RNA sequence: ACGGGGCUAAACCAUGCACCGAAGCUGCGGCAGCGACGCUUAUGCGUUGUUGGGUAGGGGAGCGUUCUGUAAGCCUGCGAAGGUGUGCUGUGAGGCAUGCUGGAGGUAUCAGAAGUGCGAAUGCUGACAUAAGUAACGAUAAAGCGGGUGAAAAGCCCGCU
RNA sequence: CCCCGGCGAGGGGAGUGAAAAAGAACCUGAAACCGUGUACGUACAAGCAGUGGGAGCACGCUUAGGCGUGUGACUGCGUAC
């Protein structure tokens, strides 16, 4: 019962290759090459899914933190004026405020301002 | 001495940049036989500036 | 209405004839026969032989006129290879390849 | 592997892979790394349980009703048309046969058939009595089995 | 819902005028920093040259504490073997006086193609006098 | 001999309050293991607790390949295998469908048997790259011209040097 | 059989055949490797060449659907097996 590897073996290599698609040089044409490369960027991607949640969050912050000062107080103050007002909106939400509607955030501002006052 | 790394295609293609030929510009024309020839050389039937210099 | 010439297995490298099929690239064939005439080229003499018979396919099996023609397509593909053995000093052996190309031209009135 | 012993080069020095043999099997031609030999696949069951599936199988047949049971089997002379006219009678088409008696007429007449099959009472095997759709033993058959079963 | 992102087709700049006459060396280089990067808008992302431009005058005038006027050194290597090159604060002032404000917020900007970018934006000035008046520069009172 | 810019605090000490900050914790969704409790099992479902980094290594469960039976069955010239795309799909090995190519075989299911899975062994064989149109063209005794032949002549023929 | 070519090689027609992209360097014809065409990017820019974010452009849509596909300026992180 031999067995003969030509159609498997293809077949791997070729789904390898496939996801090798756009890389620079033998990244994407030889086997050897593009497997570690395939490799590589699962674990890159794999670290990022992390790093997404970072950095979009640092992105927020700095957003709010503009956008605060705007109207004449730090982020931090701000912050802990929103949690001694009980207000639970994210910095998501925030820094979406932020940019598209002027005048609720400075509402927000002004409700953040009363409870440290 | 030898390469530590084979270069790429893209290098290989780099290089070859300044080898590409350049076509004669434009071949004059003779004013009696009306023949196309590189400038300042013979025609193929032997004119050169409206005179036949060799006959041949 | 495209038409084709070709030499095959042309006793020649693709890169030094390819060269040559770049001064031609998209040119009237009468400009190209000018071109491929005062070229000192080995290859200027192959690939003029076959842009002049793909001109006569043209008149001959289509029809085509002469004054219409353009070079609307060339290129060298890569042959197969003969491998030759040259002996090297110390007793050693060199492998030699006479490497080949095919020469492709298509002219069009479009 | 057809072959010389020699040394295909020297150990050290050639700066290529080193070799012992042009029948390593890691080379183009040479040896099976494990080259099979003639072997023998027949397994041992033991008396008790083969009868004992003979058994599980035989009353697994009456349980699908798959187990006909005539007084008597025959045909007149030895040609492959009368049993199959027969069989066609009984609406049988894939079937295996047993006998008491192996007759030769019905035996000949069946050769020739493909999805039919004559057995003497003791050449039943446990695949057979598997294989076919219909079993159609005699009267005299079953008397046989029951003695071969205990 | 993704978040937002400025855009380079239609991000606004305006310009600004700062007399840095009297002003900290540093504390006015992180104030130039922020604003020729944008971290002062809403609209900040950190790929986009959202700041504005700036334009610093009196560069000479620029004030810093302690010795530093003769002993902050400004190294710089040519290049060439030996060519370790230095100048002391009030001979940059001297020679430079623009240089001195460019390095110190060069030195606050990102690095890379964007920071390149962001440090076009910021025209320094020795005297008093700019020729961007074309653009009406608003008076940043930094 | 602050990571840099720079800093006379943006240094240090004391005190205080905020905030940032991890794959830690919480929230929401999903999967699996082990318990427990049961439904009440037909032996799975349901609650509940808890666990789930991992080399050497131990244990458990699978995918796919060739071949045998099932199969004188089923699929297939109204297009098989193979090749090449695309879409869908599973936790994974994978699977399914389909365009083009191809032009004659393929094979469910459940079992059975293995020459059963390759990126490495200065592995073996073939093909093709790289250096690169680079070095070199094998004695520094040496060639020049006219004519001829020829698709084409520095090298062949003839002639004179 | 005709045409180009050196009474070449090679090729284009015609014809044969179900098929000539079955033409004898002949079933199928993978990969490395080498080309032609098109889209996008690229000549102030530093490093395992990806990954996360992401403009612009091109194109398929649907169609105001604001999706898909290709490319990837700029930017966070990132020293193969
Ligand atoms: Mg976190
Ligand atoms: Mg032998
Ligand atoms: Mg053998
Ligand atoms: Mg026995
Ligand atoms: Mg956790
Ligand atoms: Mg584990
Ligand atoms: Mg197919
Ligand atoms: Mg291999
Ligand atoms: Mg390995
Ligand atoms: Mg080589
Ligand atoms: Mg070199
Ligand atoms: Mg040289
Ligand atoms: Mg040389
Ligand atoms: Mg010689
Ligand atoms: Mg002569
Ligand atoms: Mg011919
Ligand atoms: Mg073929
Ligand atoms: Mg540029
Ligand atoms: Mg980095």
């Amino acid at each position: 019962a031999r067995v003969k590897r030509g159609v498997i073996a293809r077949a791997r290599h070729k789904k390898i290759l496939k996801q090798a698609k756009g890389y620079y040089g033998a990244r994407s044409r030889v086997y050897r090459v593009a497997f570690q490369a395939v490799i590589k960027a699962g674990q890159y991607a794999y670290r990022d899914r992390r790093q997404r949640k970072r950095q979009f969050r640092q992105l927020w912050i700095a957003r709010i933190n503009a956008a605060a000062r705007q109207n004449g107080i730090s982020y931090s103050k701000f912050i802990n004026g929103l949690k001694k007002a009980s207000v639970e909106i994210d910095r998501k939400i925030l820094a979406d405020i932020a940019v598209f509607d002027k005048v609720a955030f400075t509402a927000l501002v002004e409700k953040a301002k009363a409870a440290l006052a | 001495a030898v390469q530590q790394n084979k270069p790429t295609r893209s290098k290989r293609g780099m290089r070859r940049s300044h080898d590409a030929l350049t076509a004669v510009t434009s071949l004059s024309v003779d004013k009696t036989s009306g023949e196309k020839h590189l400038r300042h050389h013979i025609t193929a039937d032997g004119y050169y500036r409206g005179r036949k210099v060799i006959a041949k | 209405m495209e038409t084709i010439a070709k030499h095959r297995h042309a006793r020649s490298s693709a890169q030094k004839v390819r060269l040559v099929a770049d001064l031609i690239r998209g040119k009237k064939v009468s400009q190209a026969l000018d071109i491929l005439t005062y070229t000192n080229k080995k290859a200027a003499v192959l690939v003029k032989k076959v842009l002049e018979s793909a001109i006569a396919n043209a008149e001959h099996n289509d029809g085509a006129d002469i004054d219409d023609l353009k070079v609307t397509k060339i290129f060298v593909d890569e042959g197969p290879s003969m491998k030759r053995i040259m002996p090297r000093a110390k007793g050693r052996a060199d492998r030699i390849l006479k490497r080949t190309s095919h020469i492709t031209v298509v002219v069009s009135d479009r | 592997v057809t072959g010389s012993g020699k040394k295909p080069w020297r150990q050290k020095g050639t700066g290529r892979a080193r070799s012992g043999s042009i029948k390593s099997p890691i080379w183009r031609s040479g040896g099976v790394t494990f080259a099979a030999r003639p072997q023998d696949h027949s397994q041992k069951v033991n008396k008790k349980m083969y009868r004992g599936a003979l058994k599980s199988i035989l009353s697994e047949l009456v349980r699908q009703d798959r187990l006909i049971v005539v007084e008597k089997f025959s045909v007149e002379a030895p040609k492959t048309k009368l049993l199959a006219q027969k069989l066609k009678d009984m609406a049988l088409e894939d079937v295996l046969i047993i006998t008491g008696e192996l007759d030769e007429n019905l035996f000949l007449a069946a050769r020739n058939l493909h999805k039919v099959d004559v057995r003497d009472a003791t050449g039943i095997d446990p695949v057979s009595l598997i294989a076919f759709d219909k079993v159609v033993m005699t009267a005299d058959a079953v008397k046989q089995v029951e003695e071969m079963l205990a | 819902m993704k978040t937002f992102t400025a855009k380079p087709e239609t991000v606004k700049r305006d310009w600004y005028v700062v007399d840095a006459t009297g002003k900290t060396l540093g504390r006015l280089a992180t104030e130039l920093a922020r604003r020729l990067r944008g971290k002062h808008k809403a609209e900040y992302t950190p790929h986009v040259d959202t700041g504005d431009y700036i334009i610093v005058l009196n560069a000479d005038k620029v004030a810093v504490t302690g010795n530093k006027r003769t002993d902050k050194v400004y190294y710089h290597h040519t290049g060439h073997i030996g060519g370790i090159k230095q100048a002391t604060f009030e001979e940059m002032i001297a020679r430079r006086p623009e240089r001195v404000i460019e390095i110190a917020v060069k030195g606050m900007l990102p690095k890379g193609p964007l920071g390149r970018a962001m440090f076009r934006k910021l025209k320094v000035y020795a005297g008093n006098e700019h020729n961007h008046a074309a653009q009406q520069p608003q008076v940043l009172d930094i």
